[PDB]
């Protein structure tokens, strides 16, 4: 589908209310498995099940292996922008 | 996709 630019607003206390799966080392694209019902991916309107991550405020995410993407992904604080497109 | 990759919960 086409690649989106969503926000996501999340508090400080909390995670982004996503499971993923994925990474380079496996060859495919991180992944949104999972969206946790009342978290703020959720709760942003714009994530769905499917969706792979190509970047997070601006960082590349196409080539990033699973932790790699764990650890920028958990980082961000915020105001949060997202590119993303479902396949 | 890949079953074989990991899943992580953020």
């Amino acid at each position: 589908g086409p690649i989106r630019k969503v926000l996501l607003l999340k508090e400080d206390h909390e995670g982004l209310g996503i499971s993923i799966t994925g990474g380079k080392e496996h060859g495919v694209p991180i992944l949104i498995s999972e969206i946790h019902p009342g978290q703020p991916a959720d709760r942003c309107g714009g994530l769905h099940v499917g969706d792979a991550i190509l970047a997070v405020n601006g960082v590349n995410l196409r080539d990033t292996k699973h932790k790699e993407a764990v650890t920028i992904l958990s980082q961000q604080r915020g105001e949060i922008e997202f590119e993303v497109v479902y396949v | 996709a890949n079953s074989r990759a990991p899943t992580s919960i953020i």
